[PDB]
């Protein structure tokens, strides 16, 4: 994967440079931005459940979907959306943290397109859920650390559009 | 009735129109009982596919 330090070493190493001027105020601005990502991702961790509770409370239930014959019926199935909204949280999460949206490309992103086009997975539902997803953590880590969150979760559905 | 209209019975008695309309037979739904107006259980719309 990567990070925003990782981004900024693999930068200088494609063209096999040292740490330039640019470089080490890339990595400035990245550990003047850790304090945010630490705090929202301290807190988005504490409240990763409630958070996919009230995103499927909000965006899911008692539609189509949860009704018998729909994709989100079944409990195990039932079960298995709480997983992967946990695993889209978590995963976003990491993006937040690190700063590079790498990681969900190559763990999150990487064959899960396929993934939901075999199983009859509704991916413009899944990315409704991830909006509501990211109004929520917007709302519980304020706007500015939510940005980042926002970002990510977006980065997310548009790779799953 | 004019000088062309056969007569007919235009009016009853109660006791007479309740022997007509009081039995089981001929006895309205909602004459003198509250008619509880009947509805498909609210679960049964929820979990209804
Ligand atoms: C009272 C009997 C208890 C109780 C029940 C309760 N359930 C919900 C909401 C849902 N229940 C389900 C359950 C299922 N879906 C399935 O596919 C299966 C297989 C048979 C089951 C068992 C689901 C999916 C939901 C939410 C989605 C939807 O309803 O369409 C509620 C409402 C909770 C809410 O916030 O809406 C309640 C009250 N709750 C209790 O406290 C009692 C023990």
């Amino acid at each position: 994967m990567q990070d925003a330090i990782t981004a900024v070493i693999n930068s200088a190493d494609v063209q096999g440079k040292y740490l330039d001027g640019a470089a080490m105020d890339k990595l400035k601005s990245y550990f003047a931005s850790g304090e945010l990502r630490v705090r929202a991702a301290s807190v988005i961790s504490a409240n990763a459940a409630t958070i996919v509770k009230e995103a499927v409370a909000k965006s899911l239930l008692y539609s189509d979907v949860t009704r018998p014959g729909g994709n989100m019926y079944t409990t195990r199935r039932y079960a298995a959306c709480i997983r992967d909204l946990d695993y889209y949280l978590r995963y976003a999460t990491y993006a937040m943290l690190a700063g590079d949206a790498s990681i969900l490309d190559e763990r999150v992103l990487n064959g899960l397109k396929e993934t939901y086009n075999s199983l009859g997975v509704p991916i413009s539902s899944t990315v409704q859920a991830i909006q509501a997803i990211k109004e929520v953590t917007a709302s519980l880590v304020g706007a500015d650390a939510g940005k980042e969150m926002g970002v990510y979760l977006d980065y997310i559905c548009s790779g799953l559009s | 009735f004019g000088e062309d209209t056969v007569p007919y019975e235009r009016y009853l008695t109660p006791g007479g129109l309740q022997m007509r309309s009081a039995r089981v037979g001929s006895l309205r739904e909602d004459i003198g009982q509250r008619v509880d107006k009947e509805v498909t259980p609210r679960f049964v719309e929820l979990g209804q596919v």
